[PDB]
């Protein structure tokens, strides 16, 4: 099933190309960087892509518990909205068990993100229910 | 006054602590004071000691690590250690950190 | 004359099983440094699954 495009740039060399950012972390950053090389190589930089895969996944996860990384991620009824590189991924992940270390992919993934489109967020958290005189005067 | 986030706490192990950071851009230096919200009125306040090539701050802790828990926030202040100072002092026992104890400006 | 000798043979094999077990007590402490690490040693292993 995985594409001859991922597999030759997975066997490739990634790291050390030219990236928005030197990423710190330690084996987590590739699996954010390949992310980044596939959305801007094959994808032709349509990031937006794989940030959907994670809130798909965070959902994915509420209809099967955290026994999820047990399953081969190209097979399974639930991951067929997912996109292949993301599948790709996920098993090389799956390979490593470096699956508990998920959301320091997403975490820096975002960062690329926010640094090649220039995009810094700014979360907020305010109240049991928001209002309109402070969502204008914060 | 805003105060300056860095990362959360990857884990501890007693007085210890790691962090795992955000925001990649951002360093500390070596021998701050880190102050960790352990909620959103207590405070404690921690050492760095050691840094790492992956990104990461070894952290000794100083007062409430019992309250600790793994994704607490955590701030910088920017200094080195300080305690208050001067001839107001002399009669009072203290914590290493300033903290008056009970019994039965200038910083340095 | 012979307290003497007795003196310097007993500070000698006191003052090196001092040595002996100094040297001992840092094998034990690198020997379980060097377990732990061996043992926790993480890879990449950027090799095909598929």
């Amino acid at each position: 099933v995985p594409s001859p495009k991922y597999i030759e740039i997975y066997q490739s060399d990634f790291s050390r190309n030219a990236y928005p950012l030197e990423l710190l972390g330690g084996s987590h950053v590739d699996f954010a960087k390949l992310l980044y090389s596939f959305a801007d190589q094959v994808e032709n930089k349509k990031f937006e892509v794989y940030v959907e895969d994670f809130k798909k996944l965070d959902s994915i996860i509420a209809e099967k518990g955290p026994f999820w990384a047990e399953e081969k991620i190209f097979q399974s009824p639930t991951f067929q909205g997912l996109s292949e590189g993301f599948k790709f991924i996920l098993g090389w992940i799956q390979s490593e068990g470096a699956i508990d270390r998920l959301e320091n992919v997403r975490l820096a993934y975002k960062e690329l993100v926010n640094e090649a489109r220039k995009e810094t967020t700014a979360t907020v958290i305010v109240a049991k229910e928001p209002s309109g005189n402070d969502l204008a005067e914060i | 006054e805003a105060k300056q986030k860095i990362g959360f706490v990857h884990g501890i192990d007693g007085t210890i602590a790691t962090i795992a950071p955000a925001a990649s851009k951002v360093t500390v230096p070596y021998n701050t004071v880190l102050e960790i919200a352990v909620s959103a009125t207590n405070i404690a306040n921690a050492l760095v000691f050691n840094l790492e090539k992956d990104g990461s701050i070894g952290v000794i802790l100083l007062d409430n690590i019992s309250e600790v828990r793994s994704g607490q926030d955590v701030y910088a202040t920017g200094s080195l250690l300080k305690i208050p100072v001067g001839f107001h002092m002399l009669g009072k026992i203290i914590n290493p950190l300033g903290k008056e104890i009970p019994t039965g400006t200038k910083l340095g | 004359g012979n307290i003497t000798g007795l003196m310097q043979l007993a500070d000698y094999t006191y003052n090196k099983t001092r040595k002996e077990l100094i040297t001992a007590e840092l094998l034990e402490i690198i020997g379980t440094m060097t377990a732990m690490h061996a043992g926790k040693k993480v890879g990449l292993k950027k090799t095909e699954f598929w």
